[PDB]
Parts: structure tokens; sequence; C-alpha cells
RNA sequence: GAGCUGUAAGCAAGCUUUGAUCCGGAGAUUUCCGAAUGGGGAAACCCACCACUCGUAAUGGAGUGGUAUCCAUAUCUGAA
RNA sequence: AAAGAGGGGUGAGAAUCCCCUCCACCGAAUGCCUAAGGUUUCCUGAGGAAGGCUCGUCCGCUCAGGGUUAGUCGGGACCUAAGCCGAGGCCGAAAGGCGUAGGCGAUGGACAACAGGUUGAUAUUCCUGUACCACCUCCUCACCAUUUGAGCAAUGGGGG
């Protein structure tokens, strides 16, 4: 899984192509994760704790992992990534630049 | 319960009760 | 042995209860336990003097949910009655 | 109903720790107290007595689970309910009643704390929850707009309120006071006494001047509960130059820490009568130490005719007995809910009256335009009204069950 | 935990918690089948802690030997 | 190197960057039947003896370890 | 294989379900205990899609709770019959067959509790009164003798 939670993510393919996000829940048992402001679906539910009111709920449905990138913290163009030692921990360095995430 | 069923009646007056 | 694991869990029913009002207590014992030793261990524990310890045990039950078709474990329920005169049990 | 709200927020989630777990550890019980004894402290609660109540909630602790080990955290709940309950004084201290009327009533304290008001409140308690006939008198002449404030509260009381203007002396006032109370058959004689910000000698002079010429049976103490140990330490000093039975605590509905309803019992030694919950004149409640200690520890203790009983009960019969105002406090503990009807109870009681008699009687006899029409008439067009009818028989089947 | 069982002492008192903390236990599912008990990951945990005190005795034993 | 309490859509509660769940090597426990081996038995059961501990005033009760047959070696005793 | 009929009651709905009142059947049984067997079908509260040779609100079906209490009853901790296994043994291409001591094995022998009460479901089992059988000694009482020995009996004879 190349991404983290808390990333910066520019999608790649879907309805949604080509817009900002944060991932706020990735589910590595299935790959896939879920990023704020794409695939909003329609859920119906009869009913709902704290004051039952029923009704229409917006909420985000998770995307696949290979429809995501991160983002250079450089340019803010998307690329790929790798990893290497910063003397300690291994970060994930982005393709065309030396800096980390 | 006559009481238990008088404070069911009340809360779903008053919302609703658990189904 | 240990004078815990005897005693695993009560039994909570309003015949259960009726027997608590009349100073008859119930439990459920594990399956391989004894008399003798049941009501040592409710001694043991709760510091009060028996008159009686009446065991029986149950079997299974058998239970289905869809193509499932299992039997539920099997029970020692064991009634300890207390003598007069002595400390209740909570 | 009202006060504490800040205690009981730092001290239940240490209580949430201990009650979870049956086991009861040496080392549990001594963390317990350190964070009982921060809050205690950070809610101005007289140190002595904090050092105190630590002590003896903390012994008791370590010989209950030798004392029980059946629910062992909920045995030492009860023992800080226990003490919290002494230390407010053990149980409700009921106001006196002289042999012979008129029960003479001196309210006392500085300016500020709410005599007036609270004159008013207890005027109006004695009649509603006792049935009495008391007077309220004008004793503060040392400042202007104070015998009118009285004489406006009597007039919403229907109660009279005798004075003599700004230029005789309270001595004289409580004297003539007292003997037209006598003639007409009064039962109780409140008297609201001067006061000024703080304490000094001519204060203290005229105070046992009047209670010499009143012999009251009860002298009370109106004292501003958000002043902490401040309320504690004019408190002592009232007890000490003349003789305090009681004390009256005011506004708790913005005291949030409690310090002085903690301390003054231990301090004092005077009993804690009523608490002041409001600006208006029916906020005043007999103070209950059990209920409050409960309250700061999270511990509690024909279908359209009964549709409309129930609507009656609930809206506006708020008001149980045996206990049922005990166990309800706090909405019984909050209940794990947080949605109350409140305009939603009010359009579900205009939906309920939206119908006839016969569709009163026969919930089940309206047709699907039946109650369009009523919805119609009510405002929510079928989902309040299919919403009341799955109640009515979500209640149906719950009466089936317990019958 | 585990670092915590090796560092403390050998005998006894290892012994004491095992049976101090198996009151606890019994108390505690006495309090589950009465069902006023609110968590119930306390059980869990309390079983770990007993296994692994017991298995640091054994541990113990057959280094010894 | 950040999600996890399987299968399984569950919040009654909790654990983890003082490094969880997951993966490999070596260890510990491994009830009861089963060649089953203390004696029997109709598979998952019943009843014992000896030694040492727990408890009773003592009997009752419990825990732990031994107790099959044949063979090999060694020791003692060696019938008509 | 055989007898129901009417009035109430519930329900959305009935000849079929519940109650009542008459009528009819068995009565060396179609009654009451209890084996082999079955395994939760027993009781209470809900359901009517399937099962019910029709319907069904009903159940031996479906769902959730509950219910089987022993010193004396039956079997073990006692015995043996037929029979079965069988240390050593005697045979036998191999497996195996037979058989002594020993043991297992009731359908038999021996053996201490009964009559009243109870709940929706257990009753010589729970409660009340009155008993009985085996064993033990922190104890109380009497007797005998602590080697010219009181008392006990043994896996052995004998009667039973
Ligand atoms: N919330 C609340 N208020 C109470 C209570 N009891 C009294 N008060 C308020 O305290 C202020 C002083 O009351 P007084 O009745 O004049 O007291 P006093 O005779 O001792 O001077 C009053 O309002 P005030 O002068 O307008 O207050 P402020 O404007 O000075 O703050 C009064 O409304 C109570 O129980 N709860």
């Amino acid at each position: 899984m190349h991404v983290k939670k808390g990333d910066k993510v520019m999608v790649i393919s879907g309805k949604d192509k080509g817009k900002q996000g944060t991932i706020l829940a990735a589910f590595p048992k299935k790959d896939r994760v879920l990023v704020e402001g794409v695939n909003m679906v329609k859920k119906h539910s009869k009913p709902t704790q704290a004051n039952p009111q029923g009704g229409i709920s917006n909420q985000e449905a998770p995307i696949h992992v290979s429809n995501v990138m991160p983002l250079d913290p450089k340019t803010g163009e998307v690329t790929r990534v790798g990893y290497k030692v910063e003397d300690g921990k291994k970060v994930r360095v982005a393709k065309k630049s030396g800096q980390v995430l | 319960l006559f009481l238990v069923d008088f404070f069911t009646i009340i809360l779903p007056a008053l919302t609703a009760i658990g189904i | 042995k240990d004078p815990r694991d005897v005693l695993k869990r009560p039994v909570i029913t309003e015949r259960s209860a009726d027997l608590m009002t009349e100073k008859k207590y119930t439990f459920e014992v594990d399956v391989r336990a004894n008399k003798t030793e049941v009501k040592d261990a409710v001694e043991s524990i709760f510091g009060v003097k028996v008159d009686k310890v009446n065991i029986m045990n149950y079997k299974g039950k058998s239970k289905r949910v869809g193509r499932y078709t299992g039997m539920t474990s099997r029970r020692r329920k064991a009634i300890v009655k207390l003598t007069a005169d002595s400390k209740e049990i909570e | 109903h009202m006060g504490f709200e800040g205690l009981a927020d730092r001290l239940q989630q240490t209580i949430s720790k201990i009650r979870g777990k049956g086991k009861v550890s040496e080392q549990d019980v001594k963390e317990m107290m350190r964070e009982v004894r921060l809050a205690l402290l950070e809610a101005d609660v007289n140190f002595k007595v904090v050092k105190d109540f630590v002590k003896k909630v903390s012994e008791r602790a370590v010989g209950q689970d030798v004392m029980k080990s059946l629910t062992p955290g909920q045995q030492v709940i009860k023992v800080v309910q226990e003490e919290l309950t002494e230390l407010m004084g053990g149980e409700e201290s009921k106001i006196a009643v002289a042999k012979r009327p008129p029960t003479v009533i001196m309210m006392v304290g500085l300016q500020g704390a709410g005599k007036t008001t609270t004159s008013g409140k207890l005027a109006n308690l004695l009649r509603k929850k006792h049935n009495r006939k008391p007077m309220l008198v004008a004793a503060d002449i040392y400042r202007p707009a104070a015998i009118k404030q009285l004489e406006t509260l009597g007039k919403q009381l229907d109660m009279p309120v005798f004075s003599l203007g700004d230029q005789v002396s309270p001595v004289e006032i409580a004297k003539q006071a007292i003997e037209k109370a006598k003639e007409e058959h009064y039962d109780y004689v409140i008297l609201d006494t001067a006061g000024r910000l703080h304490i000094d000698h001519e204060l203290m002079d005229e105070l046992t001047n009047v209670k010499e010429i009143a012999n009251p049976e009860e002298i009370f103490l109106v004292v501003d509960s958000m002043t902490g140990q401040d309320a504690v330490n004019v408190a002592k000093s009232f007890n000490e130059q003349l003789g305090l039975t009681g004390v009256v605590l005011t506004k708790l509905d913005g005291d949030t820490r409690g310090g002085a309803a903690l301390s003054i019992r231990a301090v004092t030694n005077t009993p804690i009568k009523f608490a002041g919950l409001g600006e208006k004149l029916d906020a005043l409640e007999p103070f209950h130490p059990e209920r409050m200690a409960s309250r700061i520890l999270g511990m509690g203790d024909t279908l359209d005719d009964f549709l409309e009983q129930l609507g009656q009960v609930r809206n506006m019969g708020p008001l149980d007995e045996l206990l049922q105002m005990m166990p309800g406090a706090g909405k019984m503990k909050g209940l794990k809910n947080i949605q109350v009807d409140e305009k939603q109870l009010n359009h579900v009681e205009a939906i309920i009256k939206s119908m006839t008699v016969l569709e009163k009687e026969q919930p089940d006899i309206i047709n699907a335009s039946r109650r369009k029409r009523i919805a119609k008439g009510s405002g929510t067009s079928v989902q309040e009204v299919n919403r009341l009818l799955k109640q009515f028989d979500e209640m149906k089947k719950m009466m089936k069950q317990m019958t | 935990m585990k670092a915590n069982e090796i560092r403390d002492l050998t005998t006894a008192e290892i012994e004491q918690k095992v049976k101090s903390l198996k009151e606890e236990l019994f108390n505690l599912r006495f309090q589950l089948a009465t069902g006023q008990l609110e968590n119930t990951a306390r059980i869990r945990e309390v079983r770990k802690a007993i296994a692994r005190m017991k298995t640091v005795i054994r541990e113990r034993e057959i280094a010894a030997n």
C-alpha cells in the first residue's frame, strides 16, 4: 500500500478525475482507500441512533488504491514513490525530488 | 411491568421507543 | 485445585429468585464437579455455612441457525442451601 | 435540578475506571482518591474538609473488598456517596414551626446575596408546599428601591408587605410587624434585613437588636453560592456574631464547582435548608443532600384518550412522587439519549389533536386520504402521522407484552 | 508486562498475584453473567495476564532444572 | 511500520509509532478417549492401591507423581 | 374406521382455535404407573412461508426464554449364571484357535423412608412431622484388662 492515512491525494481514474483529497480511512485488507470528496453516494436508512430522522444520507464510498497517487511536495505534481533509510526510520521519498512523503 | 410500560410509553411519546 | 473455578456462573431466573427468597442459592459448576467440593468451594469463597448441595446436570439443547445444526454445551446446575442465621450471598 | 456540573464532570471519569472493574486494589483506590482529591481542591472545597474526606473514604474503601467481594467497585461508589451525603448534612433539614404562631424567620446576609428575592421565594414555598399564610416585612431601610423591590414581589404573591418607610428603626418595624401578624392570624413572618457589601459593627448591632425584639425561631443566612470559600467565611462570621439556624444557598444555577455546599456544614455546623435556582419566585427547593451526592457521582436511585393523557402528564404534567424525581433526575442520568422532543413534542401534540372523536376512539379507522386530511391540518404530510401510528402500535405491543 | 514479570523477584509473589488476580476474574465473570458489567475487554486482559504469569513460572522452573 | 479484535455486514468495550494485528525460527501449556498401558468398559466413562501436600476433631473429599505384559541386565530368595 | 349441536370469545378472516351447556364413545380400557426405544417433542410468551391428505388465529412445525434436585427409588463403589476376555501355558504357514489362576457379566441373590403439601413445567428427590442403615470421636457415661491376656476375627473350615 503506497499511501497512508493523512495523505494529500490527487485521484487518477473514475468519474472524479483529478481532484484533491485527504485520506480518512485505508482498508488494506481489501486494498481500498477512502478519500474525502470522492464517490459521494446516497445511502437510504430507516433507523439512526441519536435522534432518528431516517432520510437519505450523503457519504463517501472507498476507491481502489490504484486510482491514487500521492503528491511531490516541491512541484505539487503526482509521482511514484520510493523507499530510503534517512538515518533511522524508513521514509517514502517521492520521485523527481529528494524530499519525503 | 405497568410502571415500566408507562415509562416506555412516555419515552415513545417524547421521541421514540427502541425497536 | 482452586475454589474459584469450581463455581462458573450463577443462574438468574424467576424460579431462581424464589429460591433466593427461600434461602437456597443456585450456581452453575463445571461438568466434573463434585457435591462435596461445591459445598467446600461456596463455604470457602463466601464464608457461609451450608446444609445441602443438590446437583443435577443438563443435556445439550440442539440449536440450528440456517444450515448449521449444533448443540449447546452441557451444564451442571448446583443448588446450595445455606443454614439458618447465616450471611446472605450477593 | 441545577448545580455541581463541573465537579461531576471531573469525578465521573475517575469513577468510570473503578465502577467497570469489580476488583479492588490498593493501587486502584489510591489512584481514584488522588483524582477525587484534585477535583475537590479545584472545586474550592475547604482544604481541611478535603483532607478529612479523602482519609475517611480511603480507609473504608480498602476494608470494603474485605467487607464484600460482590459488586466491589459499586461498593466503593456507595462509600463515596455516603460520605458526600454526610458532608452536605446528613438528611433534609426541615423548616421550624413555632409552638405558637407566628413563626418569625429572620433573613440575613450581605448585599447582593439574594436576601430580598429569597424572602419572596420562601413565602411562595410556604404557601404552595405547606399551605401557610405568610407576611413579608421591610426591615432594610438603608437602600432606596429596597422597599419597592419587596412590595413588587409581594404584589405578585398576593401577600402583605409590612413597611413604615425608611425613617423608622428596623427594631420598631419588626416589633409592629409581628403584632399585626398575631392579630390577623398569619402563620409566618419573614424579615428582610439590611446589609452592605461587607460586614461591619453597625450591621451586627442592628441585627442583634432585631433578634432581641423579634425572638425569631429561625435565622437564615442567605449567601451567594458562586463565591466559594468567601461564602463559608461569611457564614462563619454571621454564626459567631449572632446565631444562625440555617443557610439558603443562592445562584446554584451558576455554580459549577460546589465548594460552599460541600463545606458549610463541616466549618460552621449550620445546616443548608434551601437552594436558590434562578431569578423567578418559584426557583427555590429544599436542600436534599442525598440527591446532590447522587448527582455529583452520576448515580440514579382508548388509544386517543391514553395519548391525550400521556401528552397532558408529560408535556405540562411533570412532577412525580415516590422517588420518581430522584430516579428521573437529570433525565434519569441521561439514559444514553441526547435527543429531546421539545418542538418535536409540540408538533406531535398538534398532530395528535388533528382528528375527530371517532378517529381518537378508533385509530385504525382512518383511511389514507382520511388522515391525509389530518396531516394537511397538522403540518406533516404523511411523516408525522405515520410515525405517530407506528408509536401507537409499538405502545399497544408493549402493553400486550406487559399484560 | 512480561519484562516486569522477569524483572520482579522469583518465587512467590507471582503466585500471590495469580491468586489475587484469579479472585478478580471470578468476580468479573459473575458480573458478566448477572449482566451489569460495563467493559468486557477486562476479562480478556486478565486471562492473558494469568497466562503470562503462569508461563513465567514454568519458564523459570525449566531454566532452574 | 499503521490499522485491529477471523469467517461475517456489531457501538454494548478496548489495543497500538514506549511500536499492535500479520509473517518466520526456537521454547511453554497441551483436558479426555485412542497400542492406551493401575483394574474394568458398551470410545470420549466408572472404581482403586502406595507416597507426599490441602481441609476436618476424625471419617468422608481433593491435588500431584508412580502402579500393564513381554524382553535384556543386575541383586535378594531359591519348593518337591 | 367412530357423534356431534348451539350460544359466547379472539381475529383481517373460521365448521375446524379457546370457554360454556347438553349429547355420544371406551371403561381387563381408548384409564393410572413403568421398561426397551426416542432425545427437548415438556412448560410459558409470540408466528402462520413450509409440514398438517381441507382450513387455521391453532401444534408433536417455526422463534425466544425456562424446566429434570436423592444416604433410603434403579445401576455403580457387594455377589455370582449362561456366556466373553484371558498372565503364564497347549497347539498352529503367518494371522490366529483353545484354556488354568484371575476377571467381566442381571434377566437372579443381598440391601436403610413414608404420608401429607406445593408450582406453568420435578418429586419416596423440594417443604413439614416422624424415622431408619453404614462409618467417624474434639466428648460424656458404665464394664474389663493391659500376658497365669479383656476385645477383634480369616482372603481358612462349618451352618446357612
Ligand atoms: N440566577 C439567579 N439570580 C438570583 C438568585 N437569587 C437572587 N438572584 C439575583 O441576585 C441579585 C441580588 O438579589 P437581591 O434580592 O437584591 O439580594 P439582596 O437583597 O441581598 O441585595 C438579583 O438580581 P440582580 O441585581 O439584577 O443581579 P446583578 O445584575 O447584580 O448581577 C437576583 O435576581 C438565584 O437563585 N439565581
